[PDB]
């Protein structure tokens, strides 16, 4: 049984409010500079 | 029992997710010696 | 009946505990 | 017991339950004791002697290779218990034995 | 002007809080409240619990004849094995409280809380520039904690024999634990004991060297606490005074000079004693006792004579052949 | 504080009533009777293997 | 006391401090495991102990009595063989730990076997009681 | 899930399914058969396997809820069935013939009970085994639990010519064999082996805790299967 | 239970008692163990010596081992408690 | 905002009511304590 | 013979009150106390 | 029994229990939610979250 | 079962000192209240 789940309602939500959340941080992410820095961490956000 | 399964399998989902969601939010950016 | 006095006092001591982190003495830096 | 004369599905432990084979928590037939917390336990010496109700008991009665035996009464000494200073058996046993697990 | 995302996650990683939430508070907060919940009503009100597996259930709430001495969450039934066993595996509800489900469910969500605890004191090390190793000295009481709730289980392969969340159930699970592994033998468990021990006396020290030498900043008609000023620049004690009270009282560099040095020393001592009892009890799990002296001196025949060691042999065997009773149909305990 | 009396009194009354704190008190049971032959020798405890507690006695 | 039975009639032999060393280590190495203590961890109706011994039929109160069950094992009636489930010479392909021992060798264990009931008594085959 | 289904599965896959305590019964394609009984041939009754449903206990009799998880049916019951008196009866000699289940009446009280049929000398009607015959007897129960001081109170055994016999029922703990009555149907039997199917009523005592409670009598009334083959 | 006046023949004293006592005490008489004894327990219950004669399926040379030992054995009346513990009885040292 | 709120008033109670505070709960107390005791 | 549980009412209702009251006038002292 | 709260419990519409009980007699096998344990429990929970209320205005 | 006089025991030793910390606490902010 993959992740327990034994009825193929359950991933229903398992996929789906990862993909929202991925959503409102692909809107945060596509706000963002994205281009390559050298630094040991990116200052801008 | 089926009901609270989805239940918690939906809340465990959304928790972790914006946990995971959160510290791909360039994180180590949130620090008070930026900028 | 005892319970209810067990009850009492542990929901006593986490009220204490909630008033003590909420409604604590705000620390401010004197003049000195 | 099989073999000495002792007829092990019918012997009711001390709490009523299997004393050497028990129902499993899932329905199956599983070795009786404190043992039945290792109820998952897949060994080669024992798949065979193993139906799809757990432990068959005319398989058990039938279909022993002596094989399987050897390696029974291999396992059953060598238990993983164990000392720092490698003392074998449990910690209230007297220094004679000479034995921790790899 | 900033995307929603954002916005959250300025709130979520916001210094202005109260209490700080962090992205390991995200993960800690609904586990911590999930588990505490479930361990107030379950403490206050639950059947009881089959722990043994062979139908003898063991009270532990309140409304079923305890006291908060005797009041426990039994640990789950030995039936159950580290089988999973949450709400949704059990046929009914009451099914899952007669089994012990509770305590798995208490557990799991203490241990993740706990290790979301240890994240978010690092988080908000982070976020006000501090440097981040207060959660690795919280380290140490969460992998005790994991060795007794989480580890041992899986070494004796079941969630019955994890420590039960309550005073007595922890006391009985101490009586267990020296029985069945002799753990006051295992230097492990000596070293967390000179751990907790050094970390009592070298608080009192510190406690007692700080306090002794405090600068002269009040009235006689007033506490001493107040000469210290919340965010002052100077110094509220002496340490030149300390050090020279303890040098001339064991030796002249018995003492540190260095008041960092010191403070690592006492967040170095406790912490090492802590993790390694901790890792005692994790080696325990998989029955790497404590030493064993037993029979160890004999005579010119041969005949045993008995140490000290010989006579914690008796009272383990004592403990041993008492406890989990009519749970063992064998000779052996393997 | 060797002992809480309700709690006695409820498991003499109902044997199927056990705690912790129960278990406890066998375990002292069991050190003491097991303990007392070689620990004080002085007093010459001779404990048949009958009077000694244990789990599966009972 | 190094002096055990060694014939079925009476006669007794006087066992070298070697010998007994070396017995005591070879039964702590090949039958510890299952005769700690003078006990029995896989059959505890029997025992080491010199009552079970020299009750049985033959009666294992001696040295060639013990030489022989560790060549030909019977059960306590005697009857019915167990070379099949005990260590013997016999079965050295069965159990590979026996291929080492010599005659010797069951010498030494049986003088060990005999020695111990008379060496902290009470203490030998009586289990974890007389610990 | 008859026998062809549960010989066709493996234990991988009926691990933790709850597939293995169904008492698998016959199929409609394989029913309609009868069983004689020569008298030569000694014959035995095998594989005698029951799975109760709707657990009531009277307390009126009120349904329960089960508190164990799929350890209620008895599996693989064997014994010689014998010409006695006429008939010929069923002597219970071998098997899983316990289970020590507990059950919980709906006011927050456990009432545990051992499910069994231990030494029952049921006889069933006719001479052949077919569709409509009933299988029924009388077994003994034995005790929940197996085998003179209240050490908590050592004042309470000073009282003088009377001491600690206020406790004494608890403290006598007493073996007591109850007896119940097993009343099994048979639905369907299979002509070309000698498995039968049907279903079976039983009324039996629950725990005495060694004579310290009043046994409440449980009433199971579930499925039963078995095979008839050489003795 | 607390009184039972018929246990000191369950391996307390020489005279022992079939089909209350353990296997394990027919290893004191030698050549009654693990045979012979095991055809005791099967057939438990008996009226009194004879009737163990009789109904147990005993070989010539396992009826002069129990004519060995006739005064040291008896047959008591059955006590449950004692009957289905006569092949464990939890005893193992 | 949060901190000084005008409508911040002081408690009095001297010491006349004090005296007759104490004394209606003590004799209040006498008077009830026999028929709460039965 | 006589209700148990009614010592708690009655030194409970004595004492409440009692408390409430000597808070009261301690806090009203002690303030006209700062106020010279 | 002295009951208070529990007749005007009972009185529009709540009578089973959590404990598998009616206070017509009968046996519930399936409570619900709005049992008296629930009731209790919702009031309680209202109770804590009125004093946050409170707390914050 | 469990003994009576114990709840008077238990609540009075809780009460009291609560009792004193509280009136010691209010004693003094009104203290500092009418130093302002
Ligand atoms: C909450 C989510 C947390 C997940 C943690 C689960 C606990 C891990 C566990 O129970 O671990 C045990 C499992 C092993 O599972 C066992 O696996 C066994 C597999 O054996 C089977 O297969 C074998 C094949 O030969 C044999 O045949 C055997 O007989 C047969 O049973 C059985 O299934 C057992 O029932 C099953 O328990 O490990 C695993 O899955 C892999 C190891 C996981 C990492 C181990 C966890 C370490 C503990 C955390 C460390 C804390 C340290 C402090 C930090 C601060
Ligand atoms: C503060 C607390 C700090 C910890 C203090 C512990 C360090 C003390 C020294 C170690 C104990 C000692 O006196 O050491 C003595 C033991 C030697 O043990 C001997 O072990 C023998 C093992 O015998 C076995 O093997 C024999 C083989 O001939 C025989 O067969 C015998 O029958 C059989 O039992 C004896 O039985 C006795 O146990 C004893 O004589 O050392 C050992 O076991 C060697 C391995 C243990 C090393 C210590 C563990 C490491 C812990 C480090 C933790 C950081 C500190
Ligand atoms: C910090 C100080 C640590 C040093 C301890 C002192 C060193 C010398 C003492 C010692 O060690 O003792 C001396 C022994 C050599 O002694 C021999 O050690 C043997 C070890 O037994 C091994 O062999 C036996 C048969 O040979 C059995 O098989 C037994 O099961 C098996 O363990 C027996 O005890 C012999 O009787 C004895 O003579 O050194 C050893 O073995 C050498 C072991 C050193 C390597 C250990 C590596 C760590 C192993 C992983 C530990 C996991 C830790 C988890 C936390 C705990
Ligand atoms: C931070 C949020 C959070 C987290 C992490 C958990 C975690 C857990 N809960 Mg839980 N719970 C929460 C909030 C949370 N809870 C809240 C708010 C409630 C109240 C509604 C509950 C109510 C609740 C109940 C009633 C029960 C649990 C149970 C569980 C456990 C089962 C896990 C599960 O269902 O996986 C589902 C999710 C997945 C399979 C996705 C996994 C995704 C990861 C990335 C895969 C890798 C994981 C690997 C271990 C690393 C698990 C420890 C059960 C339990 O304790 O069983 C013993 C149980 O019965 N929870
Ligand atoms: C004077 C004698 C003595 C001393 C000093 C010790 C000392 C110790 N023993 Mg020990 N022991 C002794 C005698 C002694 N023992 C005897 C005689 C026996 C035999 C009966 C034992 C048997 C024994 C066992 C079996 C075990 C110990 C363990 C321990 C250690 C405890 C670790 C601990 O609690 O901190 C670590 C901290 C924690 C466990 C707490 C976790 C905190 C979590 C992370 C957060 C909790 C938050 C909480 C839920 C909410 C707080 C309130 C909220 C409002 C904030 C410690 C070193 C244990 C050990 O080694 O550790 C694994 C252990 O398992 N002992
Ligand atoms: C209008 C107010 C009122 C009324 C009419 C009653 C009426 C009753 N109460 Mg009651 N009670 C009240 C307020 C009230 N209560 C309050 C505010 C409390 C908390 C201090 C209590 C605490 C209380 C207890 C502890 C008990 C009663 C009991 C009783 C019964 C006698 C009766 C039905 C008794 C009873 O029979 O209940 C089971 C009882 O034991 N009451
Ligand atoms: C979501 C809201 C909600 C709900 C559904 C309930 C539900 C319940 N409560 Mg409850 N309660 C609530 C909020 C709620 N409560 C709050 C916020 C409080 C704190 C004040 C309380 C305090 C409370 C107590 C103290 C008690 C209950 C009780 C009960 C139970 C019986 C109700 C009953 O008989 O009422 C009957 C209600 C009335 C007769 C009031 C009628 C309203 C008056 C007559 C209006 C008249 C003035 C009006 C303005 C007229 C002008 C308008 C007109 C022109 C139309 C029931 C389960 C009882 C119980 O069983 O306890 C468990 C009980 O004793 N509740
Ligand atoms: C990677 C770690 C970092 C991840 C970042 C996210 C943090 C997530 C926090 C963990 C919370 C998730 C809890 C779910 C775990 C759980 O028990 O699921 C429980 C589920 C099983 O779920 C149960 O499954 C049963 C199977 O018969 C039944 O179906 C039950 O109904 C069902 O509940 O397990 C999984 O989904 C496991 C997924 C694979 C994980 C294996 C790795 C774990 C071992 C390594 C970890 C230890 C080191
Ligand atoms: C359990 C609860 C039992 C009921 C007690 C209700 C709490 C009393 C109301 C709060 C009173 C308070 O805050 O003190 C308020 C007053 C103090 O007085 C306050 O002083 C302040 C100084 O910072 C300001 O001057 C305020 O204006 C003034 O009200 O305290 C009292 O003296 C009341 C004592 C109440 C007695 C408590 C014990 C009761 C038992
Ligand atoms: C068998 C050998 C191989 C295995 C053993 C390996 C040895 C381990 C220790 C060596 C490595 C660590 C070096 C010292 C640590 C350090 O941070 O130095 C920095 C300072 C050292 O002196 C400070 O040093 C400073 C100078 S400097 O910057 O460090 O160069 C100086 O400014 C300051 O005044 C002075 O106090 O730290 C300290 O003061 C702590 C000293 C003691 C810590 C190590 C000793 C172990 C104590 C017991 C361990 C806990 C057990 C508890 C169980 C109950
Ligand atoms: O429960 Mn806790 O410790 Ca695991 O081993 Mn077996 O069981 Mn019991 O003994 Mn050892
Ligand atoms: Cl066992």
């Amino acid at each position: 049984e993959a992740l327990g789940i034994d009825d193929t309602r359950l991933i229903v939500p398992v996929i789906l409010i990862p993909v929202i959340t991925f959503i409102l941080y692909a809107g945060f992410a596509s706000e963002q500079d994205n281009e390559d820095f050298f630094d040991t961490y990116d200052q801008r956000r | 029992m089926f009901t609270l399964k989805i239940v918690v399998y939906t809340t465990v989902t959304f928790f972790v997710s914006l946990f995971t969601f959160g510290f791909l939010s360039n994180d180590a950016s949130r620090n008070p010696n930026r900028k | 009946m005892e319970t209810l006095v067990y009850v009492f006092l542990l929901a006593g001591t986490l009220g204490v505990i909630f008033f003590a982190v909420f409604f604590r003495d705000p620390p401010r830096i004197a003049k000195k | 017991d099989q073999r000495l004369g002792a007829n092990v599905s019918s012997a009711q432990g001390p709490t009523g339950l299997g004393k050497y084979l028990m129902r499993s928590p899932s329905g199956e037939i599983i070795l009786g004791g404190e043992t039945q917390r290792f109820w998952d336990l897949r060994a080669p010496w024992i798949e065979p002697l193993r139906g799809p109700n757990g432990l068959d008991l005319n398989k058990i009665k039938n279909d022993i290779q002596p094989w399987q035996e050897r390696r029974a009464a291999e396992y059953m000494t060598h238990a993983p218990l164990g000392s720092l200073n490698s003392v074998g058996g449990v910690a209230t046993e007297i220094n004679s034995v000479n034995y921790v697990s790899p | 002007s900033a995307s929603a995302w954002e916005r959250f996650c300025s709130w979520i990683t916001s210094t202005d809080n109260r209490l700080y939430i962090g992205w390991f508070g995200v993960l800690m907060i609904p586990t911590l409240l999930t588990a505490t919940t479930v361990y107030i009503i379950a403490f206050v009100a639950a059947p009881p619990v089959d722990i043994d597996g062979i139908r003898e259930p063991v009270a532990g709430s309140l409304l079923y004849g305890n006291n908060i001495i005797t009041g426990a969450v039994i640990p789950s039934s030995a039936s159950i094995g580290i089988h999973f066993y949450p709400i949704w595996e059990a046929a009914s509800l009451d099914e899952w409280l007669y089994n012990g489900g509770p305590y798995q469910l208490i557990v799991d969500h203490f241990l993740l809380g706990v290790c979301g605890w240890i994240g978010r004191e690092w988080e908000f090390s982070y976020r006000l520039g501090m440097r981040p190793w207060i959660s690795v000295a919280f380290t140490a009481p969460v992998a005790a904690a994991s060795a007794v709730f989480l580890v041992y289980p899986i070494g004796q392969g079941s969630f019955s024999d994890g420590m039960p969340l309550g005073i007595s159930g922890t006391f009985n699970f101490m009586l267990v634990f020296q029985a069945e592994h002799n753990i006051l033998m295992h230097p492990f468990h000596q070293l967390g004991v000179a751990g907790v021990f050094g970390g009592s006396l070298f608080s009192a020290m510190h406690g007692s060297l700080v306090t002794s030498s405090l600068i002269r900043e009040t009235t006689e008609n007033e506490s001493a606490n107040y000469g210290y000023k919340f965010g002052q620049e100077e110094e509220t004690y002496n340490i030149v005074a300390a050090h020279g009270y303890f040098g001339r009282l064991i030796f002249q560099y018995a003492s540190f000079n260095n008041s960092r040095a010191l403070h690592f020393f006492l967040g170095l001592w406790p912490v090492v004693g802590i993790w390694f009892t901790a890792l005692g009890v994790m080696t325990m799990a998989f029955n790497l006792n404590g030493f064993n002296f037993n029979q160890s001196v004999v005579d010119s025949q041969g005949r045993v004579i008995n140490t000290w060691a010989d006579i914690l042999n008796r009272a383990n065997l004592g403990m041993e052949v008492m406890h989990e009773r009519n749970a063992h149909n064998f000779p052996l305990d393997l | 504080a060797y002992d809480f009396v309700s709690q006695e009194l409820r498991a003499a009354e109902d044997p199927e009533f056990e705690t912790f704190y129960t278990k406890n008190i066998l375990l002292n049971e069991g050190i003491r009777s097991w303990m007392a032959a070689q620990d004080q020798p002085h007093e010459n405890f001779i404990f048949p293997e009958e009077v000694l507690p244990r789990g599966n006695a009972l | 006391t190094r002096t055990v039975p060694l014939d079925s009639s009476g006669t007794t032999v006087i066992l070298t401090p070697e010998q007994v060393k070396r017995g005591k280590r070879l039964f702590n190495s090949s039958c510890g495991n299952c005769h700690v203590g003078g006990i029995t961890k896989t059959n505890p109706n029997l025992g080491l102990e010199p009552d079970a011994l020299s009750l049985a039929t033959p009666a294992r109160d001696n040295i060639d009595a013990l030489v022989d069950y560790m060549k030909n094992p019977t059960t306590y009636d005697g009857l019915e063989s167990i070379a099949e489930l005990h260590p013997s010479v016999k079965s050295a392909d069965i159990f590979p730990k026996m291929r080492s021992l010599s005659d010797e060798d069951l010498f030494a264990i049986g003088g060990h076997i005999l020695l111990q009931p008379k060496l902290s008594s009470e203490k030998w085959g009586g289990g974890k009681i007389y610990y | 899930i008859t026998t062809e289904d549960i010989r066709g599965l493996t234990y991988s896959q009926v691990k933790g399914t709850g597939l293995a305590n169904r008492c698998p019964e016959v199929s409609e394609q394989n029913a309609g058969g009868t069983i004689k009984f020569a008298d030569d041939k000694k014959y035995k009754v095998t594989e005698l396997c029951l799975e109760p449903k709707s657990f009531q206990i009277e307390e009126e009799f009120v349904d329960t809820k089960l508190m164990t998880r799929a350890t209620y049916s008895l599996t693989g019951i064997e014994g010689p069935i014998v010409f006695k008196d006429g008939g010929l009866t069923f002597l219970e000699k071998g098997g899983i013939d316990y289970a020590a289940t507990t059950v919980q009446l709906p006011g927050g009280e456990r009432v545990p009970f051992l499910f069994t049929i231990k030494e029952l000398e049921g006889k069933f009607s006719s001479s052949q085994v077919s569709a409509g015959t009933e299988l029924g007897g009388n077994f003994k129960t034995p005790s929940y639990r197996t085998g003179d001081m209240a050490v908590a109170l050592p004042g309470l055994e000073a009282d003088g010519g009377e001491g600690q016999d206020e406790l004494f029922a608890e403290t006598n703990k007493v073996f007591q064999v109850t007896d119940g009555s097993i009343e099994m149907a048979f639905n369907r039997v299979d002509g070309t082996n000698g498995e039968f199917s049907g279903v079976f009523v039983s009324e039996q005592l629950s725990d005495t805790d060694m004579g310290s409670k009043a046994p409440k009598k449980v009433l199971l009334k579930g499925i039963v299967f078995g095979k008839i083959e050489e003795q | 239970n607390v009184e039972y006046p018929n246990v000191p023949y369950l391996g307390g004293s020489d005279i022992i008692d079939v089909n209350n006592a353990n296997v394990r005490v027919y290893t004191r008489l030698p050549g009654m163990y693990p045979a012979i004894a095991k055809k005791i327990i099967k057939r438990a219950p008996y009226k009194d010596i004879n009737e163990m004669l009789e109904k147990g399926d005993f070989t010539a040379a396992e009826k002069d081992i129990l004519d060995k030992y006739l005064p040291n054995l008896t047959a008591l009346e059955p006590a449950p408690e004692y009957v289905i513990d006569n092949i464990n009885n939890g005893l193992y040292r | 905002m949060s901190g000084p709120n005008p409508n911040k008033q002081p408690v009095e109670l001297n010491r006349t009511s004090l005296f007759w505070g104490l004394l209606l709960i003590f004799v209040l107390a006498v008077l009830f304590s026999s028929y709460f005791f039965n | 013979n006589v209700s148990v549980a009614a010592y708690l009412a009655v030194l409970l209702g004595t004492f409440i009150p009692v408390v409430f009251l000597l808070t009261l006038y301690i806090q009203s002292e002690s303030r006209k106390a700062a106020e010279t | 029994q002295g009951m208070f709260v529990m007749p005007f419990m009972a009185r529009i519409g709540v009578t089973d229990s959590w404990g598998g009980w009616s206070v017509t007699g009968e046996s519930v096998a399936n409570p619900g939610f709005w049992s008296f344990e629930g009731v209790a429990l919702a009031h309680i929970g209202l109770s804590g979250l009125l004093f946050l209320a409170a707390v914050w205005h």
